[PDB]
This record gives structure tokens, sequence and C-alpha cells, in this order.
DNA sequence: TGACGTAGGTTGGTGTGGTTGGGGCGTCA
């Protein structure tokens, strides 16, 4: 809870999932 | 999940298995908000009209998979569960107004590099995301079409949809509680959850902080990608009081 | 042809099923 929603394997590494910036560019 | 892909692993380690005891049998997604506790959509337990009504000792919870079948040694995590616990204003006799339960777990489970939990927005981060047009995620085993099922766990990405478009694509009594998301037909893309998909989450990513808050949970549809058909999500936050108030017990 | 014996993976091992698939490959009967 305290640490929730950074996943291990991307936001902790700094990496991107293949489609998350599909995501991120619809906020126009 | 229809016109979805094979997920990256640990790419939504909220990602919870609702699994039937006998016949051994995958039911319906779930998502994991904390160590102790378990988010699923409730028609996944009480559903009269089908005659479900599933108790704790009926039911387990997979965490941590990928696999839609086999057991993934090391990697899930397996619990059995304290209590249920269904939005006591759960309808089932018309529209799944408030489908989401609660599942606590026998024994809070470890987080690891497949296994974290997910954040619930505020007032001000659902007021700021949860708008039309604005893309989300689901995820889950459910079927890949209305007429089979995946091998490992599928991802696809909707934009959501006007209330008003929601509600002059259904019969059913819409409610402020439900939103409706998916592609219309000039946009020419695809995408839908399906059967199977229920209790699973549809989160977003915050462009202010970088943290993925779930949004929805799966609760309903007509047919899978259907022409002019949007999935439906219970309204995670509005029912964030329920939530609270039952974590706090 | 086929089965022994043998090797990681998102993970062990007197392991090759197990509350779970099927590895890749050369020997050999
Ligand atoms: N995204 C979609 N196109 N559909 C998602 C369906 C998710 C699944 N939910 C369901 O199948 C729900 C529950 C009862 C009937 N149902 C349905 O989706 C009905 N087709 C629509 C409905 C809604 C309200 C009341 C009656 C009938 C879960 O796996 C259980
Ligand atoms: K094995």
């Amino acid at each position: 809870e305290a640490d929730c929603g950074l996943r291990p394997l991307f936001e902790k590494k700094s990496l991107e999932d293949k489609t998350e910036r599909e995501l991120l560019e619809s906020y126009i | 999940i229809v016109e979805g892909s094979d997920a990256e692993i640990g790419m939504s380690p909220w990602q919870v298995m609702l699994f039937r005891k006998s016949p051994q049998e995958l039911l319906c997604g779930a998502s994991l908000i904390s160590d102790r506790w378990v988010l699923t959509a409730a028609h996944c337990l009480l559903y009269p009209p089908w005659d479900k009504n599933f108790t704790e000792n009926d039911l387990l919870v997979r965490i941590g998979k990928h696999s839609r079948t086999r057991y993934e040694r090391n990697i899930e995590k397996i619990s059995m569960l304290e209590k249920i616990y269904i939005h006591p204003r759960y309808n089932w006799r018309e529209n799944l107004d408030r489908d989401i339960a609660l599942m606590k777990l026998k024994k809070p489970v470890a987080f690891s590099d497949y296994i974290h939990p997910v954040c619930l927005p505020d007032r001000e981060t659902a007021a700021s995301l949860l708008q039309a047009g604005y893309k989300g995620r689901v995820t889950g085993w459910g079927n890949l079409k209305e007429t089979g099922q995946p091998s490992v766990l599928q991802v696809v990405n909707l934009p959501i949809v006007e209330r008003p478009v929601c509600k002059d694509s259904t019969r059913i009594r819409i409610t402020d509680n439900m939103f409706c998301a998916g592609y219309k037909p000039d946009e020419g893309k695809r995408g839908d959850a399906c059967e199977g998909d229920s209790g699973g989450p549809f989160v977003m990513k915050s462009p202010f902080n970088n943290r993925w808050y779930q949004m929805g949970i799966v609760s309903w549809g007509e047919g899978c990608d259907r022409d002019g058909k949007y999935g439906f999500y219970t309204h995670v936050f509005r029912l964030k009081k329920w939530i609270q108030k039952v974590i706090d017990q």
C-alpha cells in the first residue's frame, strides 16, 4: 500500500511495458 | 479478452485468479490491493439468476500467475479465504449495480516481482483520469471471443466512453456506479473483455506520479467485442467508502 | 521407430511428475 502501483519489473527497473505509451498519449 | 494479446511477465503483478475448488475451475479475475485483501466483482460470487451462491471454503485465490492453467511453482502464491464481503446494495435483480466484493485472505501474501498491489484512486486522481477518450487497461484469462480460451494472461487497452453513449448503447438500466469503455465503429480499432474476465481490473497509469491505479472492475457486457457495444466496469472510486469501511471493519 | 537419460523457464530437483507442460538431443535397444 505504501509502495502501490510501482511494478518491480517496470517502474522499479525503469522500463516501459510495450503498450503503456499507448495509454499516456491518450491524455490529449 | 478480445483483440488483446499476451501479457509481458510481471506486467500486472496485482492480477489475481479466482478459482473454484470443485470442479477445479477458473471463475474470475480479481486484484490485490494489499497483502491481506483482494478485490473482485460481486457476481463472481453471488448470482441467483444462475444459481451461484459461493462461500469461502468453496474458493481459493491464486496470485502472481501468468499461465492460465499450470502450477507456476515458486512464482504463484495460493491463498484460501477468511471472509467474503459483498456490497450490501449489490443489485443482481436488474443491472449489477455495485458489482463489487472483497475477500480477506487467510494468510497475507508476500510481495515479489510477480506479486504487488495496485493503488486506489483519490477524488483527485479519479476526477482527472476517469474522463472519456482517455485510455486504460483490462487484463484477464477470460474467453477470447463469444463463440477458445487463452494459455497465458491477456492484456488490452481501451478508451473510456461518454456516459450518454453508454446509455444509448444498451437497454440495461445504467447507473452512476458503472462506466463503459471500448472503441466505436468509425475508429477502426477493436477490443473488449469477455466472460471469465469479471473481477479483474481496469487500470490507469498516473502521468503525475507514475503509479497504476485501479479505476474499474470488469462487471458486464453484451456479447464480446460487439460493434457499437461497450464493456462495463464497476466504478471503483464511487464505492471506495464502502471499501474503506470494510477494510477498517 | 522410440525410450532412456537428461537440461531451465517467470522456479527445484538423487527432477522429467508433482496440486503443473513440455523443453532439446544424442545415445541405443
Ligand atoms: K519442471
